[PDB]
């Protein structure tokens, strides 16, 4: 059996992380929690998901179960479950799950995990430039960058961290020093990303949040969010675009 | 010009 | 003459839950206080709508008159009213309605009554059932039963009230007991409606409203509505769906 | 040189008061100020914008100097800046506007001033009717009589100020005496105008903010608005409607 | 099937 | 009828 009690906010938060890049999803609940991952069907975005069992204000489990949930639903139902609501997920038999909050029940057929797309693997990214500032300060950059070009750049030495956008008439840039930013070991690294993909990500992410950067050279980045308190973390991988001729 | 790339360019 | 004022929660209040279903209707300026009733051109929802004069802050008549008024219209101009601001309606001639409030004056040419469909008769409905719950909680349920199917079904025993839906892939069911409900009789009571009628019949309510149902089986269902703190009344009649072969 | 701090609501509210009917502008940094002003492509409406220096935390300037300036573009972008932002407007080369807020830094490519359709002169317009209220009431009004016409008459005496609305089956007056206006000279005035330019006036301006109106018969009006705490002045004129045969 | 019925199905 | 008059029939 599966039963586990978590926040509105908390559940609210890995389906839309998850849901914006897949449809179904295999959801894996382990002795220390909560995990999760999918990559889009672009093949351009990944997305980890892991909430500690800590987070859980119960989270019981006889065994470690895997489920195929249609996020889709999950997500459409989250809507109607509020941020400071509680609610329950249960998972009796084999075949339904439950989601309770308020005085409403709602079941739901799962998903034979092994139908779903065989999730990726946990690559294992060594990359130069390391960066650690508010989810907040990221997001706001990037909209502002979104004004400007449908990609920007990531770069990075020991000026500090910077985005920036260009266009055919202007052009917009962020930059912080370490002084500014909360971690950073100015190490080099430029890489050139699509806006789309990233406003997406920071649509799970706000002011107080912790964003962790990992970024290189003309390869994929690696932004690694902290919210909902510290109770969640929802890691997003995403490729590079490339110039050439 | 510029092209996307894929993810398993690099997991691979 | 006609001259009563009201605030512009309680006038806002009344044309919303009247346009709901009609675009022109009969307002009865009665002793006791406003009195208004219409169906649906769909021949499947009844709305009557009872305000009385101790709600107003001023209301005088002198005599028991009828109007017929464009509801579309006055709809369309309660939305330049305040909800904490005062508005007086006003009849001296037989064809124009003036409404007032801030520096503003609005007039608006009045239908012969005559002219309008015939008011319905009010029904006498004796049903099992007898729920009294926050119009705000129903509102919910309702809102998250719209999620999946296009109708609900109330039922009703000793067990207590519940609302549910039915998917092909998954459903959700509401249900409260006595020691939730305001108050409950624990008739037993089973009928079938369509999800768009109650949730533009939640669009005149929310938490703090009273919310009385009268349920049946196969029957139509009455939901009388509480609201502006007690000031007014609004009850809705649905007609319910028949299953069949 | 040129090198001026203000905030965004400064900012915000200029560009909107100016891109409401132009695309590309002059902007004049004079020595007690910032100046500019355009026509519609419609030959209907004008702005006239002055924000004295003393508005500006910071103002520096080492000559008079006049910019082209896109301002689709500078809107566009000053959504990203805050209310409560601090902005820094910088013009090194004769060629680029810098902007800068927050961690971001803006450039874009200025025009050349002479290639811009060469600004209207300031009229000299003498009217007998003056009246001087907060804009957010004549922002309602507008709104109001919006849902009538799509013009309105604005009528002034001894009686008071009036705006006017009429349907083939309603109207609407706002009216206000010189017991309500904060100014009020009486004088005798009639015009006619569009409620369409009305209301695209009156999205730079709110509750606390001054409107002074100039009025006269079948000629211009004045809508002289005081924005941002008394920092901005904000003109517009526009060009009456003409009843005929 | 599912059909509406009408409200003076019961107010008949 | 209802025509709208230009802004320069007035600063002319």
């Amino acid at each position: 059996m599966i039963d586990v009690i978590m926040t509105g906010e908390l559940l609210k938060t890995v389906t839309r992380a998850i849901v914006a890049l897949v449809s179904e999803a295999r959801i894996h609940f382990l002795e220390k929690g909560l995990h999760s991952r999918a990559v889009d069907p672009a093949n351009v975005a990944m997305v980890i998901v892991d909430i500690p069992k800590d987070s859980f204000e119960v989270y019981n489990i006889d065994e470690e179960k895997t489920i195929g949930v249609d996020m889709d639903r999950i997500f459409d139902i989250s809507k109607s479950i509020s941020t400071k609501d509680l609610v329950e997920l249960i998972v009796e038999d084999e075949s339904t799950l439950k989601v309770k909050f308020g005085s409403v029940e709602y079941k739901v057929a799962l998903i034979d995990p092994s139908a779903i797309r065989k999730e990726p693997r946990i690559p294992e990214l060594e990359l130069p430039a390391k960066i650690v500032m508010d989810a907040g300060e990221f997001k706001k950059a990037i909209a502002a960058a979104d004004k400007i070009s449908d990609q920007v750049i990531f770069r990075s030495d020991k000026e500090g961290f910077r985005i920036e956008a260009k266009g055919d008439v202007d052009s917009i840039v962020f930059h912080m020093t370490e002084t500014e930013l909360i971690e950073f070991n100015g190490g080099e690294a430029r890489s050139m990303f699509s806006v789309d993909y990233l406003k997406e990500f920071c649509k799970v992410a706000g002011s107080g949040d912790l964003l962790t950067i990992h970024l290189g050279t003309n390869y994929p980045v690696r932004l690694v969010f902290e919210l909902v308190g510290g109770r969640a973390k929802v890691e997003y991988i995403l490729a590079p675009r490339i110039e050439s001729e | 010009k510029t092209t996307q790339s894929t993810l398993d360019s690099f997991f691979k």
